[PDB]
């Protein structure tokens, strides 16, 4: 008789693992460069762009 | 270089026009229409230069 939309909650998504709130990436440069003084140059450097 | 024969079109091309280079810096990727491109060379073709 009554149709609805129904939530739930994954038992996956509660459990608590890990804890490094913060992080830094080191990427590939595409070109044989020195590293960079500006903003361009940094950006065109990568290898793909985050 | 663009060839001897002239076309229309949204990309035009006149008569031995020549190609802008593409470089690192990107304000905009560069490009030809292809069939217009081999529409200029088109008539220069011969069978001793081949």
């Amino acid at each position: 008789a009554n149709a609805g939309q129904q939530v739930f909650i994954p038992t996956q998504s509660t459990i608590h693992i890990g804890g490094r709130r913060v992080l830094d990436l080191i990427i590939p440069r595409r070109e044989i460069a020195p590293n960079p003084t500006t903003l361009v140059a940094a950006n065109a450097m990568c290898m793909v762009r985050p | 270089q663009a060839g001897p024969d002239a076309t229309a079109g949204a990309i035009p091309l006149a008569a031995g026009q020549l190609f802008n280079m593409n470089f690192i810096g990107a304000p905009a990727f560069e490009e030809w229409p292809m069939t217009s491109y081999l529409y200029s060379w088109a008539g220069r073709f011969d069978i001793t230069t081949i």
